[PDB]
Order: C-alpha cells, then structure tokens, then sequence
C-alpha cells in the first residue's frame, strides 16, 4: 500500500543526501537514511559511508539498516546478519540495536546478546546491552528480563546510557500497570539513585523511568509514598517534581493549576523547565487554553518551555503565530530547539520556515538540526515518552546515538 | 463566495485562477518550463463596485497571505509622502513573498493632481520590476479598461488581459442563486424587476437588499420573505440613489 | 546607493550577434564603433585624427532591445555602463546633473568606461538636462572618445537641426523585418526552454511575413505564457498554433 500509492523522488536524497558533510550533516543524512521507512538507494549507495562517520556515528549508522528495515520479517535476518559479529564493537551493538529495532515480536535475537551479559567492568555487551535492552524494551511486568536487569541496575556503569535505557526500558515495560507498583525496582534504583548523589544525569533519567512506572491513575498513593520517602536535597526533590509531571495525566485538578502559577515562580531553572514543561501533557486535549503568556517572562528557558510546549498537532496559525517569534533567538538551544517542533507540527508552507532558517543561520548543531528538519518537514505512552526522555540534549554528543532511535516518530 | 459559487463565466474565472495560481503553487508544471513573466493578470468591469472583482481576486485567498492595497485612497489622503508608502508595501510584501498584491477600484487618474501623475509613473518603474525578480505577482482591477494610460500598458501589461461581458441577468441570476442558497424564499419574488430594478446592478444593492432583507425581515419575527415588506425595503435603496 | 546605481550596472550577458539577418548593413556601421575602436586602439591613432564617435538608431521600433543587448553580449569582456531615459524625466529635477557627473565619474574609477543612454525618448528642466547633457556629452571634460549612440524610438527633435552638424553624424535607421532575417531570433530562441527540434524553425518563419522583432517576440511570450498555461511537458506547435496564429493575426490586424 505504501510502495504503491506513493511516488517519492530521489531529488531529496541526491541534494539532501549531497550536501552533507563535516561529519556531523553526515550524522543528518544518517537521520534522513534511518527514517526512510520506497526507494532504497540512498540506502544502499556503496560503502565506507559508516566507516568515515564517528563512534556514535557508527552506533547510529549501524541502527540506520535497522530503522531501514522494519518490515520483510524473512529478509531482516540475512541483512542485519552482516553487520553483526563485525571487528568493530560498535557496528555489532549497533547490529543488535538494529535486530531490536527491525522487529518487537520476534524475540529470538535475545539469546545470542543477553545471554553472555558477563562484562562487569567494560566489555562489548555492555554497549550489546544498550541495544538489546533497549531495542528489547521497545519489542516489550516480565521478569524474564528484569530478572537479568537487576544485576544491570546493580553494576552502576560510569556510561550514562546503561542506566538511560536501563531506567527506560523497565519503564517502558512498566507503563499501564494496574495501579503502579512500589516494588524493588523502582524501591531499588531509588535505593541505589541515592546511593551516590554524582553524576546528576543519573539523577535526570532515573525519575524519567520512575515516572514511566508511576502510571496507573486513579488516586494511587505512588504519589503520596514518593513525597514522604523521596523529598530530600533538591536532586531526589527534582526526581519528586519529576513524579509530579508523571503523576498529572490530567483531570479535574485546578489545584494543580494555582499550584502550577505558585510554583512558578521558584527560583530552581529546572523543575521549571519540566513542572512548567507538563503543560503540553496535563491540558493536551482543549488546546483553546494551551497558549499562554509565557513568552513575555524572562526566564533563561521559558521560551523553550512554550516551544516544547507547542507539541506536535496539526499546527495551526497560532502555532506557527508563536513559531515566528521563536524561531529568531540568539542561544543554540532554542535556535536547536525550535525546528523539532517547527517540523514535528506541520507533517508551499513547510519548506519556507526552513528557508526562513537558511536566512538566520546563513553552528553544526543548528545545520544537523535543520537538515533534521528539513526531513522532518515531509493516551498511548509510546508517543509520550521519547520526547520527554529527549529534554536533556543539552549535554555531550553521546545522547545523539539515542536521538535518532525515537520510536513517536511515524 | 468562492471561484466555483458564480456561475456563467467558469472559464473567465479558470483562466485567473490558472493564471495567477501558477507560481509559488503546482510546481511540477511551473519550473520545468522557465517562463516566469512577473506581471499578473489585469481585471476591469463595467460594473465594478468591486463585488464581481472581489468575486474573481477571491481565488487567491484559499490558500495564501491575506494582503489586498484595495485603490490608491490612502495615497491621496495623505500628505505628499510619495511612492514611500507602496515602497513599504513592496518590502512588507518582501517579507510576505507567498502572496498575491490585488487592486480594487483603480482611482488615480478616474478622480495634489500633479503628484498622481509622479506617483503613477514611479508606481509603474517599481511595479515593472526595476530591482526585484518573480516574487510576488500584481494584479489591478478597476471600474474601466480604459481608465489605464498608455505608459501602465506596455511595461504594466505583459502576462495576460481578459474581457468581462455585459451581466445579461446570467452573472445576476447566479449571484441572486448564491444569494439565495443560503436564505429561505420561495420563488413568488419576481426575479427581473428587481435586478434590473433602478437600471442594472449585479450583486452589491442586492447585497444590500439581501442584508436589510434578513435583518427587516427578522423585525416581522419570521424566517418568510413577505412579497411586500421585500419590495419595501427595496424602495429605500430605489429611492436613495434616485432623490439625491 | 539608490537603485539606479546597483542597477546601472550591466550583467548576464543578453541575446549575441547570432541574430545578423536583415538590416546589416547599418548593424555593422554601429558594429565597426562599439567593437573596433576599442579592440584596435593603436591603428586608430596611428591611423589619422580620431576613431568613429558614434551613430544614430531612431524611427520605427522593430526589433528593439536586442540590437543593444547584442552590444553588451558581443563586449570585450569589459562590461560598460548603460543609462535608461526613464530616469531623466522624475519628480524633483535637478538631480540629473549629480547623476550624469556621478555615472562619469564612474567612468573615471572604470578606466575611461563607456556610457550609453538608452531610449532618449522619454519647460527648463528638460532644457537643462538637454543643454547640460550636451555639455557633458559633447563637454572634453569626462572623454571625448567613449561611446555617442542614442537608441530610441522617437528622436524628440529639439535641437538637432542644428545641434547635429557636429561630432555625432551618421544619420540612420534603426532596423527593418525581412523574410529570412526571423529564423535568426528563432535560432536564439533556441537557446530558451528546450523546443523540439523537429519543427523546422523554416516553418515558423514563413508563415508570419512582416513581422518585426516585437512580434515575434510576443509569439515566443505568449507562446511561452499559453505553453506553461496548457499544463505540458514540451513545447510542440500542434498545441499553441492557435496562440501563435492568433498572436500574429490579432496583432496584425492593428500592428
């Protein structure tokens, strides 16, 4: 049906495909190559393509032939096997996240990947393990994995993205349970969160997972449990503002509402961020109040809270209204920031706001991202998450290799 | 009021909408052939009023930035500025490529007056495109094809003209349809002496007579048009512009 | 800058010499004094007194703006500076002396760059730019041996009578339409959206005799506006033959 209604040209690969470069709108092109799925040129155009990419680059370019390849469940197997058992490390990682990815019903590429596990210091399934948990977590209460995940969550790896697809992936596997759960997995990477309080990011995507699994509304005391165990220094403080953007689906709550413009104010540049970033989540559905007077505040990130806060839907004038405002700003983070949602919310008006940005910017950030864009142009967890996981880009090029593999994306 | 409610003139009203709907729209059949003459059609009715033109320019605004300069009344109510005032129109049009400049009720030289022939000739040196290229298209409209000098024609007329016929109760049988597709009336209203009432007149009076038509006839309390009180409405506007 | 003078400059060299058909004659006797004297400096002063000044182009309009662009094509190289007569007559006179010293000391920063006042055809504000262009023109002040030719449709005879016997001479006519001389603007029009090179340009040609370059120009405009009008692929005459005779009935019957 997609093959055969559909007529794409190759002109956006040719040019699309031909103005990359700096090893960074290369990491673009393997962007527009990995969510490409009719034509499969681009996807085949010789080799050494992922050779002369990066680390990370090669974790996402070895993820690229399976986001490529989410159909023909016959074929994966004899296309995903050459990449796998490789001499790079990256390119099998990468070739089991690409198994994860291709299909999530399959479930017979675990074995040769969780089976071993063993590294406890380094070892390659330790990177075998970000995509095979977290290729698994997206296939996926099943303790057939967790079970092997405890001893993950218990190695604590100085690699943030063990513990990001780890916290990820049993929330993930967690969500839409009957009423939640305090069991010792979240007790246990609680436990272990306030083992030791370094390396904050820990402390950032830790409460991602934790609010994954605080799902199952209708007044559970998840809530209440988690404000009286939880409160502690303004980190553990965070993961429980943190509980409290999980824990509004939304309701009849106006408390939240006057609590919300209470709380606004507090001096805290973070549970602003995400307290104020719930917005887009709590009032979803009547977008008639969505927009607000938040632009005119002059906090360091507000806008970027109205900009996330714009969402995905079918962008009206309002929406590309307050898009004309923000696309013009100064700072790489709302300039990088603002063609996600300006391109995720309008899927002869789309290509001009990216015209419009060849007219602002003409660093690599705003050109990988608006190449980004420029494919991106043309209540269910699974489109909830990955985007509220993604609020921490700002941060070392490592994310990248997660910020391709966003499963919300259609 | 679209282009495919008014009936009588579909290829008169094609013929714009393939016309001035070429660029910036369809562009599979519109860089393959390279042509791009940056001129737009130009509109005229005996008529006028603006009702038939609005009716022909209203093609644009399906899709597209809302911009219309409707006659140069704001240049000759203002101070002498000059050609700055279209010159800020031509750069906000600049900003607003994805646009169509329309013209209504061309009253320069129709209606100090030394100055409307200064302006008329920079309006043509910056209209003709002196230091611009095929970014947005112009189109006038006016009262009288005539009423254009023979300077707005050679470097103001490349793209295309068009013809307008006589009204001949057809563009006032299907204006009178579309005013009447939305109202309820039964056809005891005599069609004939009513749009040939005063002396001609296609839609704006009935316009007019259709509003104090809902609004008198919602005095009465009841959706009916009475065969009395709409000829009684009517002899207001029979009467205002025959006493004075 | 004002617009005139990031627009005076001449670029994207326009229609070439490919077009020699008809009036040849007199393209060459303006031909021999825009490429010669300039390419041939030192046999023209060794040569006697001075090279050709320039001539004259005035009466019907033909095949206008093409003999012109055929001047900036066939160019040395050395783009030259080109001055229109619609910026002559404005609002707010008395800038056109400003102008035509500011356009000729462009000259000066151009190494002695030729100027050319096109369509000339467009009561003492006129008397001055007319009285002062002649003394600037004919004035030893800027150059005396760049480049005299007036282009135009209408002469505009005020002074001539008597203000011609002098350094401008060589009174002719512009251009004429021929039989033969068209398949020449079609073999440059060629060079335009690819036609179809079955269709004899022949063909074309004989089937609209006495038709300027204006006229043709319009059958290969409003060919052009009802070929991307008819939604096509290719430009074939079997589908705007109706434009092309009835661009060139409808316009003949008047023109």
């Amino acid at each position: 049906d997609d093959i055969y209604k559909t007529h794409l040209e190759n002109n956006r690969f040719g040019g699309s495909g031909s103005q990359v470069d700096s090893a960074r709108m290369n990491l673009a092109s393997s962007f527009v190559n990995g969510f490409v799925n009719q034509d499969k040129l681009l996807t085949d155009d010789g080799n050494k393509w992922l050779y002369k990419n990066k680390d990370h680059g090669m974790l996402s370019a070895a993820a690229s032939l399976g986001m490529i390849l989410l159909w023909d469940v016959d074929g994966g197997l004899t296309q995903i096997d050459k990449y796998l058992y490789s001499s790079e490390d990256y390119i099998k990682s990468g070739a089991l996240l690409a198994c994860g990815i291709v299909n999530s019903g399959v479930r017979n590429e675990c074995d040769p990947a969780l089976a071993l596990l063993s590294d406890y210091v380094l070892h390659n399934s330790n990177t075998m393990r970000l995509g095979s948990i977290f290729g698994l977590g997206l296939a996926y209460n099943r303790e057939d994995v967790l079970t092997l995940l405890l001893p993950v969550m218990g190695d604590s790896k100085s690699s943030m993205e063990v513990a990001g697809v780890t916290a990820l992936a049993c929330g993930m596997i967690a969500v839409g349970s009957c009423n939640g759960d305090v069991t010792s997995t979240i007790l246990q990477t609680i436990m272990e969160k306030s083992e030791t309080e370094l390396k904050d990011t820990y402390a950032r995507w830790l409460p991602l997972g934790l609010g994954l699994n605080h799902l199952g509304k209708g007044e559970a005391i998840e809530a209440i449990l988690a404000a009286l165990e939880v409160v502690s220094e303004p980190f553990r403080s965070f993961a429980n503002t943190l509980v409290d953007v999980c824990a509004y689906a939304g309701s009849g709550n106006v408390l939240k509402v006057q609590q919300l413009l209470h709380i606004c104010s507090e001096h805290f540049d973070s549970k602003e961020k995400e307290e104020d970033k719930d917005k887009k989540e709590k009032k979803d559905k009547d977008k008639k109040e969505a927009p607000a007077d938040m632009g005119a505040h002059q906090g360091v990130a507000v806008l970027g809270i109205a900009l996330i806060a714009m969402g995905e839907e079918i962008g009206a004038e309002m929406a590309l209204r307050t898009f004309g405002h923000l696309l013009r700003y100064g700072e790489p983070t709302l300039r990088r920031a603002v063609p996600l949602a300006l391109a995720l919310i309008s899927v002869s008006h789309d290509a001009d706001p990216e015209v419009s940005y060849n007219s602002i910017f003409a660093a690599r950030l705003a050109a990988m991202l608006r190449q980004l864009a420029q494919y991106h142009a043309k209540k269910g967890t699974l489109t909830l998450c990955p985007y509220h996981s993604d609020r921490q880009l700002m941060s070392q090029v490592a994310v990248a290799g997660l910020l391709t593999v966003l499963v919300s994306f259609l | 009021e679209t282009y495919a409610d008014i009936g009588g003139l579909d290829n008169q009203i094609q013929e714009i909408k393939e016309s001035v709907e070429l660029p910036l729209t369809h562009p599979e059949y519109y860089e393959e052939m390279g042509i791009k003459p940056p001129k737009g059609v130009i509109l005229y009715g005996p008529p006028g009023t603006g009702k038939t033109l609005l009716a022909k320019a209203v093609a644009n605004q399906t899709s597209a930035t809302f911009l219309r300069v409707v006659g140069s009344e704001l240049i000759q109510k203002y101070l002498g500025d000059g050609p700055k005032l279209v010159r800020e129109l031509f750069r906000v049009a600049e900003e607003h490529a994805p646009s169509i400049v329309f013209i209504d009720e061309i009253d320069a030289i129709g209606t100090g007056e030394r100055e409307i022939q200064r302006t008329m000739l920079e309006l043509l040196n910056q209209l003709d495109g002196f230091d611009s290229r095929g970014d947005v298209k112009v189109i006038m409209a006016t009262n009288r094809i005539e009423t254009l000098d023979p300077a707005l024609i050679r470097p103001g007329r490349i793209d295309r003209k068009i013809e307008f016929p006589l009204p001949d109760e057809k563009t006032k049988k299907r204006i009178f349809q579309i005013h009447t597709s939305r109202m309820t009336l039964a056809d005891d209203v005599t069609l004939d002496d009513l749009i040939m009432a005063k002396d001609d007149l296609s839609g704006a009076d009935i316009k007019a007579i259709c509003t104090e038509a809902g609004l008198m006839a919602l005095r009465e309390r009841r959706m009916k048009v009475t065969n009395e009180d709409f000829k009684k409405s009517k002899e207001n506007v029979l009467y205002k512009k025959q006493e004075g | 800058d004002p617009t005139v003078t990031m627009m005076q400059v001449e670029e994207k060299p326009d229609v070439t010499y490919s077009d020699v058909g008809g009036c040849k004659e007199q393209i060459e006797k303006l031909r021999e004094v825009v490429e010669t004297p300039l390419l041939h400096p030192e046999r023209f002063v060794n040569l006697g007194i001075e090279p050709p000044k320039g001539v004259l182009l005035f009466g019907p309009p033909g095949t206008g703006k093409t003999l012109c662009a055929r001047a900036v094509a066939n160019r040395t190289d050395a783009c030259f500076i080109r001055v229109i007569g619609s910026e002559l007559v404005q609002k707010y006179v008395g800038e056109g002396a400003r102008m035509v010293r500011e356009l000729f000391e462009m000259a000066r920063t151009k190494k002695a760059c030729l100027i050319f006042f096109d369509e000339i055809d467009a009561d003492n504000e006129v008397q001055r730019t007319m009285l002062e262009l002649i003394n600037q023109l004919d004035g030893f002040d800027p150059r005396g041996n760049i480049k005299v030719l007036m282009a135009t449709n209408r002469p505009d005879t005020l002074d001539p009578a008597l203000m011609r016997p002098g350094r401008l001479d060589r009174k002719i006519e512009f251009s004429l339409p021929d039989l033969e001389g068209r398949t020449h603007i079609f073999k440059i029009h060629a060079r335009s959206m690819s036609v179809e090179r079955d269709i004899r340009f022949e063909l074309l040609a004989r089937l609209c005799p006495n038709s300027t370059g204006a006229e043709i120009r319009s059958v290969c405009t409003e060919a052009g506006m009802f070929a991307i009008r008819a939604r096509r692929k290719i430009a074939t005459e079997k589908d705007f033959l109706e434009a092309v005779n009835k661009v060139i009935k409808s316009y003949a019957k008047f023109s």
